[PDB]
């Protein structure tokens, strides 16, 4: 866990809305 | 997202 | 001259679906069919229904007994143990013929009442009313429901039509035949907040008394095939195009800005089609629908279209805007011709598909320039020649199945493999380009205008298959129209390529006689292979000369193996003078490398590509370098770059470097020159005392002159800089050493570029470039060799690899904190993770990819993760991983994803048929046979993927390892 | 072919003779160097006769 930890991938209830919208706009 | 070709240089007309 | 295969003719059909429930995923509807008998004693009536249950069937308000049998649901008997694919394909072809709409036989047969026989003999209007309820319809439409619990309109749950070709029958019973033409009236009771999307304009909307729901009535003025009709129910936001009132845009909520940018260029595509064809767009209104988890990224329907949400892009986002723009244009081209003109028969699809592709290609040529179109045509030519060599041949206009070399039958599009069907459409578009080369484009456009005119008159009338026959097009009619317009038939061209189903490969050796000052060309054809065909047609060859560029056409006669063409004077070498190029502009060319004896600077075979061909001509190294430096044709430049791949000369490496340095050069040609530079460097390793190839070029253009490590902030305004910038570190990673290891200095330089990468100057997005940098890091890593089968461990992990691992780990964590618009960085990280796991540095983990493949994660992440699992199962020969992929196909929410898993498994089979691997259990063979027999029939594309996987694993012949 | 080693001034005389010859379009097969040239084996004897003229 200490070296190279990857944040666990999480299922999205609405994947398209989060992915399509730009993080900064 | 554009034509991105120098047609004018390649051909005068 | 068209006669309906069905004795009855369907004048009009009413489609009504009411009280659709998202929670139950159930559609309940009543459909009325208006038919006119063209013959006495019509008696039994047959309609196409798949997985459809009717409460009752009434003809003229009289109950009629109906018997329904579906052969496709059980193509192979449970008792039969045959494991040969050919036996399954023959049974599948017979089952498809029984359910074929064009065939008179139909899966559902209704017995007309005894009292209705007296009415059936006299030719009079006949009305059939059927009420149908489907608890879980498969392939008729796709239901998407979000995990969060809320009102379906509030949570943004959406429903859209799914499947390809004749998938209309599953959602509602109908005569699903392209030949059948009828006016369409559509009524749908949907929610108030939700807006129904249907083919044709919406005539009226009436609110229900409860007012929580409403009724959307849709009428299509032009009679169309049942396959074209589609239904989508969702709370789509409504946008009206400013440029055109008729065009309407529908998108999922909060995706309106992406939709506006995507449809910004849609009006320009419409204008280009209007400019080329005099006839205006036939449909009164045009509707575009974008939905998540689309079965097809691009879909074409009459007056309606379906696209993936991935296509929608913001103005800042780049590298997805051209893909979305081309997808809209190709679907619009299909609406202009394929949707507007229905096929007269099954064997007729190619002509309509080819015309739609050809007009879309003309739009691409104007929008992206002639050079991009020429490169695209070269790509299309390469795909067809390789595919025919790989398997059988691409036959269009299937007149029976005729070509038996392909295991799948050509009788039905569903029987045909999806890859083969795409190749057949591509060949048809190229055949239309060949006609354009043979005859002037203006005549070709006039022929298209005549076909549009026939459809317009059919739309104006209600003549049952009389004026409607004019709308339906045939190959014979197309040839006749071309023959009338130009005075020359295209039937010899059609017979040479479409009928033959063959490709031509030419090997050229040239001998020059100095005394006669003539060039002798020897052409040999490898027509021995079944896919390849003999060519007796003349071949045009352009030979560059000191005097100028000259075009020579010599027929490739079998009798004459040698063709002789005179050579122009070499006085230009004796006294320096300008040499004219094929393009109007001419530049001075160094002649020192060129031999004094031979005047010709270089030789090009079929540069115009007027006739589809494959060229393997041997030419001297210096002539290839000259061709690349001064060529005005991108396709000739690409062939010279590939000829320099097999030439490790320092002057050939110099020619690629000169092309990259030269301004006003095609960016794609420069990208190929970059890759070729790396390949040449790797062949002459230890002969280079200079700095690593392309490292200096990157510092010169993308880095400050004062500091090599420092990189100038990226600017994407030019739109050519991004492509050149992304290809350089990829080809620098491909550049290896004498020990074939990417230099530490090159890897350090790539890491420095990521460290100094800025985003506060690029007005466009850098996420697409950052994904490419992660790919370059994966390419640079070289696998360690284990000693005594040493297990991979963190302590033994290579330090240079550890820095790459640290960068990808940080990028994945940053991606979790801030997601990419298409998750490009995540897809690149998964590819990099797979490379590290495959290499002897990180132990391989199947679970990490499997978690990404789950439905909750983004679809782009899922497809990349599934491909990594497919690679893992092949590398480890793991039966359980193969079973997990099979299980996901059996139970996958999205139909498109399940087909992709089968296609990827075919691309990377765990075991080939010849090899004998431990995965040769009879139960595994039975499971694959069962998957083809049932559970893939509804999609109609899942079965094609399963059949192709069965082929790569066992083949036509019964599995060699069958207990 | 035939390799002949000749003076550069002699090579220029051969080059003018190459233009003059009507039997072949050019009389000099190759020009590796002014010193080293490829000559068709037809007018080498004639060149010995031309030495008095040259």
């Amino acid at each position: 866990v200490s070296t190279f930890p990857l944040i666990a991938a999480r299922p999205f209830t609405i994947p398209y809305l989060t992915a399509l919208l730009p993080s900064e706009l | 997202p554009w034509n991105l070709s120098n047609d004018e240089y390649y051909y005068p007309k | 001259g068209f006669e309906s295969p069905r004795p009855y003719k369907l004048t009009h059909q009413v489609v009504c679906i009411n009280n659709i429930n998202f929670q139950r995923k159930s559609v309940v509807g009543f459909v009325e069919l208006t038919i006119f008998p063209t013959v006495a004693n019509l008696n039994r009536i047959k309609l196409n229904s798949k997985q459809c249950r009717i409460y009752r069937v009434r003809i003229n308000d009289l109950e009629a007994a109906f018997i329904y049998n579906d052969p496709t649901l059980e193509v192979c008997h449970s008792e039969s143990k045959q494991r040969n694919l050919n036996y399954f394909s023959n049974a599948y072809a017979a089952a498809v013929s029984a359910v074929d709409p064009d065939a008179g036989n139909g899966e559902l047969c209704i017995k007309v009442p005894s009292e209705l026989w007296k009415h059936v003999d006299e030719l009079k209007v006949l009305k059939i009313h059927i009420n149908f309820s489907l608890d879980q319809p498969k392939g008729g439409l796709h239901f998407v429901v979000p995990s969060v619990e809320g009102s379906m309109a509030e949570r943004g749950a959406h429903v859209f039509s799914c499947g390809y070709q004749n998938s209309t029958r599953f959602w509602f019973p109908c005569v699903d035949s392209y030949s059948e033409l009828c006016t369409w009236k559509l009524e749908f009771t949907v929610d108030a907040a939700m807006v129904a999307v249907s083919n044709g304009d919406l005539v009226e909307t009436v609110y229900t008394h409860d007012m929580r729901k409403k009724t959307f009535h849709y009428m299509l003025t032009i009679p169309t095939a049942a396959s074209n009709i589609s239904l989508a129910i969702g709370p789509f936001e409504i946008l009206v195009d400013p440029y055109m009132h008729e065009v309407t845009h529908f998108c999922l909520p909060q995706l309106l800005p992406l939709l506006k940018h995507t449809t910004s260029y849609l009006h320009e595509v419409f204008e280009f089609y209007e400019e080329i064809l005099t006839c205006r767009y036939p449909y009164s209104c045009f509707k575009t629908v974008f939905i998540d988890e689309a079965y097809v990224e691009v879909a074409a329907y009459a007056s309606m279209s379906i696209f993936s949400t991935n296509l929608l892009h913001s103005a800042m986002i780049i590298d997805e805007t051209p893909l979305t723009r081309r997808c809209l244009a190709q679907s619009l081209a299909q609406q202009f011709f394929g949707c507007f003109i229905s096929r007269m028969s099954w064997s007729d699809e190619w002509v309509l598909k080819g015309i739609s592709g050809y007009i879309y290609g003309l739009w691409m040529k104007k929008t992206f320039g002639v050079n991009e179109y020429r490169h695209w045509i070269k790509e299309e030519l390469d795909k067809i020649v390789a595919y025919e060599l790989k398997t059988g041949g691409v036959l269009l206009h299937p007149i029976f199945n005729p070509a038996s070399h392909l295991h799948f039958s050509i009788k039905h599009p569903h029987t045909l493999s999806w890859e083969y069907y795409s190749m057949f459409q591509c060949k048809a578009h190229l055949v239309m380009r060949l006609i354009e080369n043979r005859i002037s484009m203006e005549f070709m456009l006039q022929v298209f205008n005549k076909l549009l005119s026939l459809a317009s008159t059919a739309s104006s009338q209600k003549f049952q298959s009389h004026m409607w026959s004019q709308m339906l097009v045939s190959t014979s009619g197309f040839l006749k129209s071309i023959s009338n317009v130009s005075g020359k038939d295209i039937q010899p061209l059609i017979k040479q390529w479409v009928d033959q189903s063959g490709v031509v490969k030419f090997y050229g050796s040239f001998a020059f006689n100095r005394k006669r000052n003539v060039l002798e060309l020897e052409i040999k054809q490898d027509y021995t292979s079944p896919g390849t065909q003999k060519y007796v047609g003349p071949l045009k060859v352009t030979v560059q000369e000191l005097d100028g560029s000259f075009n020579h056409t010599l027929q490739i006669e079998e009798n004459s193996l040698k063709h002789d063409i005179p050579c122009h004077s070499k006085s230009r070498r004796n006294k320096k003078k300008k040499i004219p190029l094929m393009n109007g502009e001419e530049v001075d060319m160094d002649l020192s490398a060129m031999d004094a004896d031979s005047p010709l600077l270089w030789i090009r075979i079929d540069p115009d590509m007027s006739v589809l061909r494959k060229v393997e001509f041997e030419q001297a190294d210096f002539m290839w370098q000259y061709q690349l430096r001064y060529e005005r044709d991108v396709v000739a430049q690409q062939e010279s770059i590939l000829a320099l791949e097999k030439f490790p000369t320092p002057a050939s490496r110099l020619a690629l470097t000169d092309i990259l340095e030269q301004e006003q050069c095609f960016y794609r040609v420069r990208m190929s020159a970059c890759f070729c530079l790396a390949k040449i460097a790797n062949s002459m390793v230890s002969t280079w005392t200079g700095p690593p190839a392309m490292k200096s070029l990157f510092t010169r253009m993308f880095c400050c002159k004062s500091c090599p490590n420092i990189v100038k902030t990226n600017n994407f305004m030019s739109f050519q800089s991004y492509f050149l910038q992304k290809t350089m570190p990829v080809a620098m990673a491909l550049l290896r050493d004498v020990h074939n290891l990417c230099p530490k200095e090159v890897l350090t330089f790539i890491l420095d570029l990521i460290k100094y990468n800025d985003n506060r100057k690029n007005k466009f997005s850098d996420n697409y470039y950052r994904a490419e940098m992660i790919d370059a890091l994966a390419n640079s890593v070289t696998p360690a060799v284990s000693v005594n089968n040493e297990v991979r461990t963190l302590d033994n992990l290579n330090p240079d690899v550890r820095l790459i691992l640290e960068e990808i780990t940080r990028f994945l964590n940053m991606e979790k904190l801030l997601p990419s618009y298409r998750h490009t960085i995540t897809v690149s990280c998964l590819r990099a993770i797979r490379v590290l796991q495959k290499n002897g540095h990180v132990p391989s983990d199947p679970a990490l990819f499997k978690s990404y493949a789950e439905y909750g994660h983004f679809v782009d992440i899922r497809i990349a993760a599934l491909e990594a699992v497919v690679d893992y199962t092949k590398v480890d020969r793991s039966y359980e991983e193969l079973q997990w992929l099979l299980n996901m196909i059996q139970n996958d929410p999205v139909p498109y994803v399940r087909h992709k898993i089968l296609n990827m498994l075919t691309k990377n089979p765990p075991f080939t048929k010849n090899m004998e691997s431990p995965l040769c259990n009879e139960a595994l063979v039975d499971q694959l046979w069962k998957l083809m027999n049932s559970g893939t029939s509804h999609d109609w594309r899942l079965r094609c993927g399963a059949v192709d996987l069965y082929f790569t694993l066992f083949g036509l012949s019964r599995p060699s390892c069958l207990p | 072919g035939v390799l002949i080693e000749c003076d550069p001034a002699m090579k220029q005389f051969l080059l003018y003779l190459d233009e003059s010859n009507a039997l072949g379009k050019k009389f000099i097969i190759q020009d590796i160097d002014d010193t080293h040239v490829f000559v068709i084996a037809e007018l080498v004897n004639v060149l010995q006769e031309r030495v008095g003229e040259l």
